[PDB]
């Protein structure tokens, strides 16, 4: 059984750097690529590259070249994405996929969120009081996303388990 | 520049072949293309399905297959199921890069009163039952990081 | 051929 395990989801501010992690198992590490594909929320997916787990060279993208790079921590069977500098359409869903040709085991993915920037220089001018309530009115939506979760998950245990019991 | 079709959507309903395909901006799709076919389903869940044009993954049912159809890559699947419901995409290698269609939404009719599953066997349906728990727990998280992100500047503001 | 790591 052939697995390849991500970092779970991170959360950086712009200009930060972020680490994706990969972890393979049920194979020999080094001898089949890894590839790296973004897809952005909503939007198709993008081919970053690859890196030859052998030879340990990169094989990059043109629109990533640069901010976007890989390496290995081959001893432990690790393949890593670094983005550097990270920009606002940089949110998205980062996954490993393993050669190949192309992308034949897939990671499950890592949810890379940037935070906004541009609200700190216009709540930095607020006071304490204001910026607490602000931050406590979030949590009430959250638990409204969580509780949705919650519900819909029981609706699709509940037929399985009718189904098991047929 | 360099651009891959895929239909937006089609809808087949259960045990029949449907066939989805793969159109290349250079002209004919040809086995240089390496094409790969690959399935999302809930939560950004990827399996690969197809490479180099028509080479089935190993775990892969039987009834999806991979082919070259005129000037197209196409995929069939040969009685699609329920769960087969999901996003497909292909990818074709251009020389030194790889570009991705832009996803085909398969949907199959005929599941939302989950009849389907009672003829599946106890063994896969505990298998998607126990898959359950952990999707959920996933989506729960990135709602969490999704909020610790809305938080992060209000925060930086507090500690400025 | 295809030039990745097969």
């Amino acid at each position: 059984q052939i697995q390849l395990v991500q970092s779970g989801p991170e959360v950086q501010k712009p200009g930060e750097t972020v680490r994706i992690s990969c972890k393979a198992s049920g194979y020999t590490f080094t001898t089949a690529g890894m590839q790296w594909v973004q897809k952005m929320p909503g939007k198709s997916l993008k081919w970053i590259g690859w890196i030859n787990t052998r030879s340990g060279v990169p094989k990059y993208a043109e629109d990533f070249k640069g901010r976007f790079a890989f390496s290995l921590e081959t001893s432990a069977s690790i393949a890593y994405l670094h983005i550097n500098n990270l920009k606002n359409e940089d949110t998205a869903t980062y996954f490993c996929a393993r050669e190949g040709p192309g992308f034949v085991y897939w990671g499950q993915g890592t949810l890379v969120t940037v935070s906004s920037g541009s609200d700190y220089e216009f709540l930095k001018s607020w006071t304490v009081e204001d910026l607490q309530k602000r931050l406590l009115a979030l949590d009430p939506m959250m638990e409204q996303e969580i509780e949705e979760i919650r519900q819909k998950c029981q609706s699709k245990r509940q037929p399985i388990l009718d189904a098991i019991e047929a | 520049q360099t651009v891959v079709t895929q239909e937006s959507a089609l809808t087949t309903s259960p045990g029949e072949t449907v066939t989805l395909t793969c159109r290349s901006s250079t002209g004919a799709v040809t086995t240089s293309n390496y094409a790969n076919w690959v399935q999302e389903k809930p939560d950004h869940l990827f399996t690969g399905l197809i490479v180099g044009t028509n080479n089935r993954v190993p775990g892969v049912p039987p009834r999806f297959s991979g082919s070259l159809i005129e000037d197209k890559a196409a995929l069939t699947i040969t009685g699609a199921q329920t769960e087969d419901e999901a996003i497909y995409f292909c990818a074709l290698w251009y020389s030194n890069h790889w570009v991705f269609g832009g996803g085909t939404k398969l949907t199959v009719l005929g599941g939302s009163d989950y009849e389907f599953l009672k003829s599946w066997t106890v063994e896969d349906l505990q298998k998607r039952l126990l898959a359950l728990d952990p999707m959920c727990e996933q989506e729960i998280e990135e709602i969490r990081q999704k909020y610790q992100s809305k938080r992060q500047p209000i925060l930086d503001a507090i500690e400025a | 051929g295809y030039p990745g790591q097969v």
